[PDB]
RNA sequence: AUGCCUGGGCAGGGCGAAGCCAGAGGAAACUCUGGUGGAGGUCCGUAGCGGUCCUGACGUGCAAAUCGGUCGUCCGACCUG
RNA sequence: GGAGAAGGGUUCCAUGUGAACAGCAGUUGAACAUGGGUCAGUCGGUCCUGAGAGAUGGGCGAGCGCCGUUCCGAAGGGACGGGCGAUGGCCUCCGUUGCCCUCGGCCGAUCGAAAGGGAGUCGGGUUCAGAUCCCCGAAUCCGGAGUGGCGGAGAUGGGCGCCGCGAGGCGUCCAGUGCGGUAACGCGACCGAUCCCGGAGAAGCCGGCGGGAGCCCCGGGGAGAGUUCUCUUUUCUUUGUGAAGGGCAGGGCGCCCUGGAAUGGGUUCGCCCCGAGAGAGGGGCCCGUGCCUUGGAAAGCGUCGCGGUUCCGGCGGCGUCCGGUGAGCUCUCGCUGGCCCUUGAAAAUCCGGGGGAGAGGGUGUAAAUCUCGCGCCGGGCCGUACCCAUAUCCGCAGCAGGUCUCCAAGGUGAACAGCCUCUGGCAUGUUGGAACAAUGUAGGUAAGGGAAGUCGGCAAGCCGGAUCCGUAACUUCGGGAUAAGGAUUGGCUCUAAGGGCUGGGUCGGUCGCGGCCGGCGCCUAGCAGCCGACUUAGAACUGGUGCGGACCAGGGGAAUCCGACUGU
């Protein structure tokens, strides 16, 4: 649990295929991801939840999270608590892909940039009323001095 | 309706915050504090640890789920759609 | 400190190079044989008076056998 | 002076309605009384269970009844156990008599069947 | 009843200022400062909650 | 005055939310009774924090803002180095 | 009352004066004048990093400089293994330095906490003033240890060929970087690099329960003692053992082995657990601050009697004992839960594990010991007095103001409330004497009326605790609510109810009152003995109707307006 962030994070350990060492990354956990689960990332990675792969490979209508705005920026879009992006169409020419953001806007991105399949875990926070000034104070104490 | 008539879990809030707000938060509280059945061991020990974090006492497994419920309907629909797309693509 | 149960170990300790003044306490059936060393004060507890009197003279080098009173 | 007053209180003095400033729970909490009662009743119940006075099922039923504050003290529980044992003994005696009669009748019928087979 | 004081200049009851009562051969109660409670190593697997 | 880091502290009682047990009624849905339980930006109230009234004392004062009674709060948007 | 932090800075101690100050006085002082006093490997700074601050590289800026802390950097000067060269020391053997090859992530120099992290000391005695610092006595941590100071582990096995009655001796082949248990794991050790993994350090708030200790309480034994005009086997004080080791209680385990359970069972105050292995047996591990023992009775304390004109840290007899209890207070340890749209520190430092790059002597020896037991040497620098607050600090002052913490007895009582008392402390707060005029300031009481006073019930008064009854409109169904309104309350003498531990395996035989063997009674409707904490209810009697007798201690109801409320 990351303070100031509704969505939980997941620690994933890889192995570096250049030196004898274990690399560790802190991804944003998607719904259904559990401990002791193998997660794959690459062009040949299969279409499963919590599996990051380029948007060009994924077929149309796929729900993705932590979408890369630019190829190699390591995730910028649809990563708040439960938001997700949907791929609309693919353009083999010029290597372009259309995605629909949770705000409703449609943006054209390169097909090289990757995204994580599934929705962000922890959605539905805004449904519960705060009911108290104290709970709002505790919520905003971990973010900023703006409440 | 043993001790309270129609408040139940939101009886701790007393007369404050309004009737409709307490009624709205009642279902959220019940879902949040309920213990679910873990579909790894078969025991009813799935408990909410944090926002979107669910842990099993026996399996010691942590599952990333919804904020107030173990599974959200949107997540289930997305999982079904992803499985359908995988079957259509890989074949 | 360390307690010694065997008289042979006490005699071996009393003959150490680092051994020092060895004091004898007549504690009215709780006779003590204390040997001062660099690190520990080894104490031998003998419940028999005759054994204590016999062991009094057993010290080879003649250390400070000054009794306690 | 206070020792004499404490002895008087031990016999019971100055403890009336007009010499109590705190509530009944404040002077003696109900939770502690319930805890003592539960511990005493469960202790006696497992003494009886370990002494073969009662079996597993009677022990479990009486444990659940003790948790339901059915018995207010040790004597009531002991007398209820006596009544349960008497009723169980009567039922077991009747069942044993019926079983013996059924076994005798079945053995007689089997003997007659063997006789019929032998005579042919 | 005898009342006792801290034997050091740290007057604040912090984690490092934990004491216990002891009776000396002089028949007086003093403060003895205690070491922190240790913990057994945890398993490298990370799934077992108990300690080794 | 506000944010952050690292420490310390907050008697005794009342009301009695979930959850749980036993008994009774019902064909079921389930419903009553007696217990257990200790939740609450809950209540009385001390320490602490603050300062409503007497427009009291004092008003060349103890004091360039203090004092007495009476007061609000006192497990949290709490008080404090 | 006894001790600290910040602050003060000699205010601390001894002697002397009474010029000035301490709003009177003073033979007194925190005044004045002379001197004296602060003793550390273990107590803290010193080490680490946090929020943050701030260089280099880089950029900007007329310029002093500024921006920024990884960003526009050839950012590590370190290390092992091998080779060469040189000196030094019995150039055997080793150290050092230089060069060559080789290996190598870190993440920004540095600063940043006397309450965060951080190995390791306690007991007695001792000064006019300092003592976990001095002395005495017991320990412990870190670093060094070369020539290894010693012992012990790697260790002294088998086969073969001979000799000898045998023990045993000789020659040769080898093995030998340990051992035990099914298991958890254990045994004083028990090779090992670059590299990699993990743990500790390292975690919020609150509730409940259990264990241990300190204190309090009760029944007694001693020792010293107040009362004794009457009683009281009297009431008051004391009645113990350090750290570090060994052993044993006592707690915890989400540890293991046999086995497979519905007639579901085990179990807590509550929970909860069980074919992913519950009950029943047998083990293992962790904490053991508790008990016994070395320390350690030598010392300390209470008594009784002396040595010595004096100095004199003395000499001696005794005792320092046996038990029980408690929702009792405090500290600590351990389980179990509840809350978060709050998830509750980093680093220094230490350790374990995965691998086998390499070393060893070859059959009595060696390389190694995250060193098994001892033995030797060292631990530098700074602070240490006192006050810590109605007089040593800040407010112009000995100012009713402000200023961060620890220790926390008896009675009454729900209580750390108020009142009285013990240990400890003090003289009533910058002066005393004589009367009790008016006005005052602070407390009260008043016949009859009861707000007629006043802008206004301002002020005061009324109610007040606990037990037993009863409790409306309205409502968001949670509340209102202690609604409102009633009765009781003393003292004495009884009655009833609310619990633990042990006990029968008795007969016969056998062995030394106890143990073993066999069938008996199996208390299975339980009784006998011994203990102990407080409660609840009822009854009689009794006092000049007094009884929450002091203290503690809600005045209510019917409505209008505003703000939801808690909070500022
Ligand atoms: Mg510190
Ligand atoms: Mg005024
Ligand atoms: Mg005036
Ligand atoms: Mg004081
Ligand atoms: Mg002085
Ligand atoms: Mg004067
Ligand atoms: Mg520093
Ligand atoms: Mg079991
Ligand atoms: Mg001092
Ligand atoms: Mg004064
Ligand atoms: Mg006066
Ligand atoms: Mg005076
Ligand atoms: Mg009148
Ligand atoms: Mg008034
Ligand atoms: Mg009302
Ligand atoms: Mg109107
Ligand atoms: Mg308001
Ligand atoms: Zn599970």
């Amino acid at each position: 649990h990351d303070p100031g962030r509704g969505a939980p994070l997941a620690k994933v350990v890889f192995r570096d295929p250049y030196r004898f060492k274990k690399r560790t990354e802190l991804f944003i956990a998607a719904e259904g991801i559990h401990t002791g689960q193998f997660v794959y990332c690459g062009k040949k990675a299969q279409l499963n939840i919590g599996n990051v792969l380029p948007v060009g490979t994924m077929p149309e209508g796929t729900i993705v999270c932590c979408l890369e705005e630019k190829p190699g920026d390591r995730g910028k879009l649809a990563r708040a608590s439960g938001n997700y992006a949907t791929v609309i169409s693919h353009n083999p020419e010029t290597k372009k892909t259309r995605v629909k953001l949770p705000s409703g806007s449609k943006k054209v991105i390169s097909s090289a940039n990757r995204a994580v399949v599934g929705v962000v875990a922890g959605g539905g926070r805004i449904d519960k009323p705060i009911l108290k000034a104290g709970r709002a104070y505790h919520k905003y104490k971990a973010k900023r001095n703006c409440w | 309706a043993k001790r309270t008539k129609k408040v139940g879990i939101v009886g701790k809030y007393g007369t404050r915050y309004g009737a409709s707000l307490r009624k709205m938060v009642k279902k959220i509280e019940i879902s949040q504090h309920a213990k679910y059945t873990c579909s790894f061991c078969g025991k009813t020990k799935m408990k909410r640890r944090a926002v979107g974090i669910w842990h099993c006492g026996s399996c010691m497994k942590t599952v990333a789920g919804g904020a107030w419920t173990y599974n959200t309907t949107s997540a289930v629909t997305v999982k079904s759609a992803i499985r359908r797309l995988k079957e259509l693509k890989d074949q | 400190p360390r307690k010694i149960e065997e008289i042979k170990d006490f005699l071996l300790t009393a003959r150490r190079k680092d051994a020092k003044s060895v004091k004898i306490k007549k504690n009215k059936d709780n006779v003590k044989f204390k040997v001062r060393c660099s690190r520990y004060l080894y104490t031998l507890v003998i419940t028999d008076k005759e054994k204590a009197e016999k062991l009094k003279q057993s010290l080879p080098p003649g250390l400070a056998v000054k009794e306690l009173k | 002076r206070c020792r004499k007053n404490t002895l008087a209180r031990r016999k019971g003095r100055h403890m009336g309605i007009g010499k109590r400033k705190g509530t009944a729970n404040a002077r003696m909490p109900e939770k502690v009384t319930w805890m003592r009662r539960m511990r005493i009743l469960r202790r006696l119940l497992r003494r009886y269970r370990e002494s073969k006075k009662i079996d597993r099922h009677m022990y479990h039923s009486l444990y659940l009844k003790v948790k339901g504050n059915v018995f207010k003290n040790k004597r009531i529980l002991m007398e209820h156990i006596h009544k349960l044992k008497a009723d169980k003994a009567r039922k077991k005696l009747l069942a044993d008599q019926a079983e013996a009669r059924r076994s005798k009748t079945k053995e007689a019928r089997k003997r007659r069947e063997e006789r019929l087979q032998a005579k042919k | 009843v005898q009342r006792l004081t801290y034997r050091r200049r740290l007057s604040y009851n912090t984690a490092s200022n934990k004491t216990r009562l002891s009776r000396t051969p002089g028949n007086r109660i003093v403060y003895l400062y205690t070491k922190k409670v240790g913990k057994a190593p945890k398993s490298a697997c990370g799934v077992c909650p108990g300690r080794l």
